[PDB]
């Protein structure tokens, strides 16, 4: 890892813009626990489906 | 031994962290001024916390 | 000679630490905790809250209805009956009598 | 400021900045601004700059 | 607004006060002599980043596997 850092510290550009994607990072890790008990209603779950099988309305 | 087993239980709990601080420490002892390195090493050898001396 | 019952350095030295107090050291020491976390700040603000809170919902939804509900949307519907509570529309956004 | 010193390898003094082969020092030398670059500390000893702390 | 005895302590005669006791040979005792004994918390500050982080990290796993 020093190698790699002490490369780091010889850019000019990448050293300073390459780490604004990282927030997204612990975003997705927020987000992910969020969805995983999310209360939702059931008959929309019925309806509407996210990505499920099988509903023509989709075509299949 | 019971050394050996608790080595091979602990393994994998001890080391998720060690990645990233093995991370940390090589990327201050690159990018950090070597003036602040050797400044941490005295004032650990003077028995202080140079965390809390550059914090106050 | 003494006939009485001698008392040690020691003890004088931790009695000392006990009746050496004067009054700010007792005022202002129990005035901070009590006023931070008193009927004034914290712990009134919290407590009468929740009597507006609980009002809210027992009108609008139920207490047992919201007991029935899971702690997420309990703290949700909570936190709108304080919102409504805070904003106090009908009394001109005042909170007098 | 302070001095730099060579003493033989092994535990460095605590404060003591290691100058290592490929280190770089920006100094003033008899008036003259100069760069110097370590190349080749010899054997079984080491260099250090010692501030006079 | 008020009398003269009540500013000084006394209305006719300045009592002697009882000088306070120091006790030689040991630090005073008392509610401000407390830091003596008691600094503020330096031994364990690191262990306390690494218990910070990992009951951050247990909590959140047995959490995360309840709500599941
Ligand atoms: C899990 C596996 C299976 C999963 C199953 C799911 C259920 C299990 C749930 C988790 C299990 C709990 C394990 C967690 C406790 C633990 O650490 O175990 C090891 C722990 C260590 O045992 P040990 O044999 O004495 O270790 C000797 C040395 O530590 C050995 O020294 P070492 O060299 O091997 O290192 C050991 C390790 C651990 O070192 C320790 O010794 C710590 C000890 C902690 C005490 C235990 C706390 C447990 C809390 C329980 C809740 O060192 C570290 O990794 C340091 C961690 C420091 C935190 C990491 C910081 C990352 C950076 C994040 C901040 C970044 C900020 C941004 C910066 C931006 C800058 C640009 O085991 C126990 O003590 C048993 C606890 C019960
Ligand atoms: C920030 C708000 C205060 C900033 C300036 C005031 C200040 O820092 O005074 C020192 C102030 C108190 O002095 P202290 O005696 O060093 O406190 C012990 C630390 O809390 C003991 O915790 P620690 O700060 O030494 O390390 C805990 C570690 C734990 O890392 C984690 O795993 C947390 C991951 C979060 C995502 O978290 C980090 O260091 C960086 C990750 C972000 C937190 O420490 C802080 O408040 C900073 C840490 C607080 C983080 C949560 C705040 C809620
Ligand atoms: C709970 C115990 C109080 C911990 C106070 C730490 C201390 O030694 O006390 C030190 C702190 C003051 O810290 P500072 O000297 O750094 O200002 O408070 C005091 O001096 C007296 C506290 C009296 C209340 C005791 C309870
Ligand atoms: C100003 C408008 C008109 C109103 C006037 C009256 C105002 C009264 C309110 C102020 C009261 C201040 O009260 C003040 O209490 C202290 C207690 O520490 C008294 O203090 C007195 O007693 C202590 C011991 O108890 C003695 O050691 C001290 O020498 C003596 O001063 C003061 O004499 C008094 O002045
Ligand atoms: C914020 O503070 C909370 C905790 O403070 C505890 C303070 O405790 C201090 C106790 O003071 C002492 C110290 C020494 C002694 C002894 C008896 C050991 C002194 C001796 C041996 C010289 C007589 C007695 C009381
Ligand atoms: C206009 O006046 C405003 C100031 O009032 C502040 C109120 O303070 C409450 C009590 O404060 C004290 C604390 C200690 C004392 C002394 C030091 C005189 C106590 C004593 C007699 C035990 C030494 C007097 C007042
Ligand atoms: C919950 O709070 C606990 C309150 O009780 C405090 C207990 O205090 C007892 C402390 O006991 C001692 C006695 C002596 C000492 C010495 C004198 C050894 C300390 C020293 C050498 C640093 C002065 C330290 C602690």
């Amino acid at each position: 890892f020093y190698n790699l850092y002490n490369f780091v510290r010889i850019g000019r550009v990448s050293k300073y813009v390459c780490w604004l994607s990282l927030p997204l990072v612990f975003q997705r890790m927020w987000m992910k626990n969020r969805a995983t008990g999310m209360e939702y209603d059931i008959d929309l779950e019925n309806y509407a489906p996210f990505e499920a099988k099988k509903n023509p309305m989709h075509g299949h | 031994s019971l050394a050996k087993v608790w080595m091979y239980a602990s393994w994998i709990p001890r080391g998720i962290p060690k990645a990233m601080a093995n991370e940390l420490s090589s990327a201050a002892a690159a990018l950090a001024h070597p003036e602040a390195i050797a400044r941490v090493a005295q004032l650990e050898s003077q028995g202080k916390n140079p965390y809390r001396v550059a914090r106050a | 000679a003494p006939l009485y019952p001698v008392l040690s350095q020691a003890s004088l030295y931790k009695r000392h630490f006990f009746k050496n107090i004067k009054l700010f050291h007792v005022v202002f020491y129990v005035g901070a905790p009590c006023v931070t976390f008193g009927t004034a700040a914290w712990s009134g603000s919290n407590r009468n809250s929740r009597e507006a809170i609980f009002m809210v919902i027992e009108e609008r939804h139920g207490w047992d209805n919201f007991k029935k509900l899971s702690s997420h949307q309990q703290g949700v519907i909570m936190q709108e009956a304080a919102q409504e509570s805070l904003l106090a529309r009908n009394k001109g956004e005042l909170h007098l009598p | 400021t302070g001095c730099v010193a060579s003493f033989p390898e092994g535990d460095v003094p605590p404060g003591a900045v290691e100058c290592l082969p490929g280190q770089v020092i920006r100094t003033k030398v008899n008036g003259e601004d100069v760069m110097l670059e370590i190349d080749e500390v010899d054997p079984g000893y080491q260099v250090c700059w010692f501030k006079p702390d | 607004p008020l009398p003269n005895a009540v500013v000084q302590g006394y209305t006719s005669v300045r009592g002697p006060k009882r000088p306070l006791d120091h006790f030689y040979g040991r630090t005073p005792l008392n509610i401000d002599t407390l830091w003596h004994w008691v600094k503020f918390p330096h031994r364990y500050d690191n262990l306390r980043f690494a218990v910070c982080f990992w009951a951050f990290l247990v909590s959140a796993h047995f959490a995360n596997k309840k709500q599941r």
